[PDB]
């Protein structure tokens, strides 16, 4: 879910709480 | 209805900005924007 | 107050609120399980032009770090 | 724990630290846009740290061909819940990050929109969504 993708289509409600992250050893 | 929902349905309120519990029963009567918060419920002990 | 006087033994409540409360008072203790993973919303009237741009503003705030500053002000703060 | 988050001094210059580390993402991916919109310099540094495959980077982290990697939370959480050895470690809990959701793309103004959202909120409103997480997610330790 971002800006440019919300311009072209419409989203329903979200269901899972996911962000972004960095993976390290 | 009463409380915030009662004051909003009566027309005296235009927008409720409060830690509202998103649920189907209340969504059946009014609209929501995308959630700003993510949390649940717990138990408080001493 | 009632549980502070050790009159209560359990109390269902929100997550971040009780996190901040345990930060303020060390005697306040929570449980371990985390259930009912939902979100808080903005109570609105019926369909109206005060819905589209409002949700778009919420998204634009979530994508950048303004919510982080709000956390620093009230939620992230500890004792 | 080493890296605090996106604000860590490591994301200022890899030369600032003695070991020159490396960290990239999936090319032509969604998160690549977030780097460009927030930190164009990070994209320039990530230009030399690009990789090809999701598991290719996972192999690189295990082998030592890559220092750090950036990708979504739910995807990387499941790959770390079943990994043998558990050498790779997650950072944080979506604390300094987007904290967004997953959605279904519909054609603009679809009349299904009211019906779809009613079920999805009801699906999380009765614990059925909880069981599906148990089926497809595994958190050890």
């Amino acid at each position: 879910i971002n800006e440019e993708r919300s311009e072209v289509v419409d989203f329903s409600v979200p269901f899972v709480e996911t962000g972004i992250s960095v993976m390290v050893s | 209805w009463n409380g915030m929902m009662g004051e909003l349905l009566s027309g005296q309120a235009d927008m409720i900005v409060a830690p509202l519990t998103i649920n189907n029963e209340r969504a059946q009567y009014i609209e929501f924007s995308k959630p700003f918060k993510y949390q649940g419920l717990t138990i408080l002990v001493k | 107050q009632a549980v502070r006087d050790n009159k209560l033994h359990a109390f269902i409540w929100d997550s971040a609120v009780l996190e901040f409360e345990a930060s303020q008072k060390c005697d306040l203790v929570t449980t371990g399980e985390l259930f009912f993973r939902s979100g808080f919303g903005i109570g609105m009237r019926k369909d109206s032009p005060w819905k589209q741009n409002v949700s778009l503003s919420i998204l634009k705030s979530h994508e950048n770090g303004f919510m982080e500053d709000l956390d620093k002000t009230w939620v992230r703060y500890q004792e | 724990d080493q890296v605090t988050g996106l604000s860590d001094k490591k994301f200022q210059r890899p030369h600032d630290y003695s070991p020159p580390f490396r960290f990239g993402t999936v090319p032509n991916g969604s998160t690549e846009r977030n780097i460009r919109n927030n930190y164009p310099y990070m994209h320039q540094y990530m230009t030399k740290f690009n990789q090809r495959g999701v598991e290719d980077a996972l192999v690189s982290l295990k082998t030592g061909k890559l220092d750090a990697f950036i990708y979504d939370a739910a995807v990387l959480n499941y790959k770390a819940g079943r990994d043998e050895g558990c050498k790779l470690v997650t950072i944080g809990s979506g604390y300094i990050f987007a904290t967004t959701g997953y959605g279904i793309a519909l054609q603009k103004g679809s009349p299904w929109k009211r019906q779809i959202d009613l079920a999805l909120l009801q699906f999380v409103g009765d614990g059925e969504m909880e069981e599906l997480e148990t089926l497809w997610l595994t958190g050890i330790c």
